[PDB]
């Protein structure tokens, strides 16, 4: 079964 | 129950009229007839609980779903519910020069309940994803809760917690009525006759 | 061998038969907003819409309502139909609708959304769902209830075979934020907490005061500041309070907080705490052997 | 402005310490809110009607007024009776929308539903919506910049 | 603005209080099968949250399907 | 609203936003593509409905 | 009278549970009609007076 799969991307703050 | 409600609705007529506090605390308006039925009593032997713990002990606890139960009509507590007794010192108050009516102006202070809202109730923003309750002050529980309640201070902050002049424990609403029955007092319960009972 | 018929019957209620409509039932999980609700309805309509042009006629959801609790993660589509001289063939008939509408919300993700009839007297469940409450008489935990709750529903699962769905209409414990005051430091300001919180859930919860009359007639006053100054828990430090000197304070002057859980819809029945337990059985077994089944797990 | 809890205590623990010498239900059943609209169903015995025990039940809410919250009184408490079914819904709006779903709501609430309701056969018009207000959007920079509190 | 540039912003969504007193996110599991971690929730910040705790870029966190999924079930990812 | 000794005048406007409202803001209700409001109508007990 | 007939103020919880509270001094406090002069009250001034 899928599932949305959101990934971490964290550059700047 | 036809003339019931004329009465007790001429009674609505009447309602500011009173004075206040008795109907802060409430009217028996009641229709019954005085017919009794059985009057349950529990008690511990022991003695240990009192007649006020046996009976805060059924009303909160028993007492309900007896009217949960087919056919009632009053459960009659001859007893009362627990409730907060507290027991000043005038040394103590006039030792901090302390009026009581202020007193209670800082129990209804603290003791109140706040209702507070929600974290961006509607309409919130464009592009808002979360709303939340805001959760806030809590009208208390435990004697200890209330025995720590604020009281006045000095500058320093030399503070007065609660009782410190006082005492507290559950509270009688009243202390008036010693039943017994052989040899120490018991909780006796009328389940009075309804109007259309079904008794057997 | 007509006596051995005569037993071997199965039993129903009264059908649901046409209604001319579909109540669509509409949840989504907890804590998300009415905007991404709002974006959830507009795909549902689309789809209803777009998709089912053929036979659909009528839409209407409610954004914000449930008749299963009124909260953010929910919405109902009242979904008409034509008539039924212009609906011909049994595909054109409510329930296989509702079957493809199920296929639908297999196919679509991020939600818990069905459809269905209700019954033709609506005040009576879903009539293969009984209704189950269960209530802690000796007060141990709302909380631990729902431990034991839904430790139950886990148990709920463990027959398949009773079942078509255990589901309950839990609306779940939130992650909410609780603020602290200290009363030594509000008397180290000296000012009335009464009126302090006045201000916060009038700023916060927002403010009825009173009403007056346009073109004769009696309305309302509501007060509460802008969602971008009530937004945050920081929007709460924004908040300056005069005290008995005339100096304007800061919430976290004075205002610790924290994450905590609780329910929006709680629930008492007859009085007493309750939780709703909604089930339909599996096709095939009556109520009371849920009820048997369910009793004897009221021993766990 | 409160929660479930308030709801709990300050309202359903009201009525529940209240529903006392109650007559002739078959159960009766309750919710909370955080939106603050408590609900309690009664479910009563048939062969009668709603009203006899419907001012039974609300006159020892009658007993219970002053023991609410004297602000949710001040804004009112349905205390109703009704049997819960529908009879019909009606599609009120403006097709340019220029109009927002409160303009409909109280354009036709304080001009046309009432004289529905002036009209025979009439259970409950659900006003899906709701009057107009006095609505207020404060600004902390304004009071700080007046040194004010709401 | 600003400081140190490296800093976990996930979104409010898969943000959880979770339990009493405590927040935890839940990430996938590397075989499909979800897999929670606690992380120290720092300040929401702007439609996000900071995190000091534990998580890198390229962490497979989720949006959608948490409520069919428990631990122990396979995911195939979306976007 | 309050003054100074000049006489300063605050005004509520000055300090917040004055309109219309809903009692709440919480029910979108859409029909038919645009949202859309609604009015229930029940029954009266022992009328008729025909 | 609160503290020669008692004073109820208000209510609270426990275990679910709305109760009273009630306030007044001891039954040695209480019982004297020479008591009463044993109560003391801040003037306008704050001070405790008899």
């Amino acid at each position: 079964p899928a599932v949305g799969v959101v990934t971490v991307k964290t550059e700047p703050l | 129950d036809i003339a019931q409600v004329q009465v007790q609705n001429k009674l609505q007529l009447a309602m500011p009229l009173l004075p206040q506090e008795v109907q802060q605390q409430g009217v028996s308006v009641e229709k019954s007839s005085s017919s009794f039925l059985m009057v349950v009593g529990v008690i511990n032997t022991d003695g240990t609980m009192t007649q006020e713990d046996i009976s805060d002990y059924v009303a909160a606890n028993m007492k309900d779903a007896i009217s949960r139960t087919s056919g009632v009509g009053d459960v009659q507590l001859f007893g009362s519910q627990y409730a907060m007794r507290i027991w000043m010192n005038p040394n103590e108050l006039n030792k901090f020069q302390l009026t009581p009516v202020d007193v209670i102006t800082a129990i209804k202070a603290q003791n109140a309940q706040v209702a507070a809202g929600q974290l961006g109730g509607t309409p919130p923003v464009k592009g808002q994803q979360l709303n939340a309750s805001i959760i806030a002050q809590t009208r208390l529980t435990s004697t200890e809760e209330f025995g720590k309640i604020l009281l006045k201070v000095n500058q320093d902050g030399c503070r007065v917690l609660l009782r410190d002049v006082a005492k507290i424990e559950l509270g009688g609403e009243n202390y008036d009525i010693i039943a017994e029955f052989n040899g120490q007092p018991a909780s006796g319960l009328g389940i009075k006759l309804a109007t259309g009972a079904n008794a057997l | 061998g007509m006596a051995y018929l005569f037993v071997r019957l199965p039993s129903s209620f009264l059908p649901d038969e046409d209604q001319g409509v579909f109540m669509t039932m509409v949840q989504l999980p907890a804590g998300a907003t009415q905007e991404r609700t709002q974006k959830v309805l507009n795909e549902v309509t689309h789809y209803y819409l777009t998709k089912e042009k053929n036979n659909v006629e009528s839409v209407f959801a409610v954004n914000g309502f449930g008749f299963a609790g009124r909260g953010q993660n929910t919405g109902i589509a009242f979904v008409s139909l034509k008539d039924w001289a212009d609906r011909p063939g049994e595909e054109n008939k409510v329930e296989a609708i509702t079957m493809r509408a199920t296929r639908a919300f297999s196919q679509i993700k991020d939600a818990m959304v069905f459809a269905f009839n209700l019954p033709a007297i609506v005040e009576l469940g879903t009539a293969t769902g009984f209704d189950f409450e269960l209530i802690d008489q000796a007060g141990l935990g709302h909380e631990k209830l729902t431990q034991a709750r839904n430790q139950l529903l886990a148990e709920a699962a463990k027959h398949p075979d009773m079942l078509t769905s255990v589901r309950p209409n839990g609306l779940e414990d939130t992650p909410q934020f609780k603020i602290d005051i200290d009363q030594e430091k509000a008397q180290a300001l000296g000012v009335s907490i009464n009126d302090i919180n006045t201000t916060l859930g009038a700023a916060w919860g927002g403010s009825y005061v009173n009403d007056f009359i346009d073109r004769g007639r009696v309305k309302k006053v509501y007060v509460m500041s802008e969602a971008k100054y009530r937004m945050l828990p920081d929007d709460i430090g924004d908040w300056y309070v005069r005290a008995a000197d005339g100096q304007m304070v800061p919430f976290s002057a004075f205002s610790s907080s924290r994450w905590e859980y609780g329910s929006p819809r709680l629930e008492r029945y007859n009085g007493l705490p309750s939780m709703e337990i909604l089930g339909q059985a599996a096709p095939g077994k009556s109520t009371g052997e849920a009820m048997e089944l369910m009793e004897q797990l009221a021993s766990k | 402005g409160a929660d479930a809890k308030t709801v709990q205590d300050t309202v359903t623990q009201v009525i529940e310490q209240n529903m006392n010498g109650i007559d002739n239900l078959m159960y009766m059943s309750s919710n909370s809110d955080s939106t603050g609209t408590v609900q309690i169903t009664l479910t009563f015995e048939s062969g009668t009607d709603a009203d006899i025990a419907q001012v039974q039940v609300q006159n020892k809410l009658q007993l219970a007024m002053p023991l609410l919250p004297q602000e949710v009184q001040q804004q009112g408490v349905s205390v109703e009776k009704s049997s819960s079914s529908f009879l019909m819904v009606v599609g009120v709006i403006n097709t340019d929308g220029t109009m927002t779903q409160e303009d409909i709501s109280d354009y036709v609430a304080a001009n046309m539903k009432d004289a529905i309701s002036r009209t025979s056969g009439v259970g409950d018009v659900q006003l899906f919506g709701s009057q107009y207000a006095m609505r207020i959007w404060m600004n902390p920079n304004e009071l700080n910049k007046f040194q004010l509190t709401p | 603005e600003g400081l140190n540039p490296n800093a976990i912003l996930v979104p409010q969504q898969g943000v959880t209080r979770t339990p009493r007193g405590d927040a935890t996110v839940l990430v996938v599991g590397a075989d499909d099968k979800v897999e929670t971690r606690p992380i120290v929730a720092s300040q929401a910040i702007g439609d996000k949250w900071l995190v000091t705790e534990g998580l890198k870029a390229g962490d497979r966190v989720v949006i959608s399907g948490l409520q069919k999924v428990r631990p122990g079930v396979q995911v195939k990812a979306q976007e």
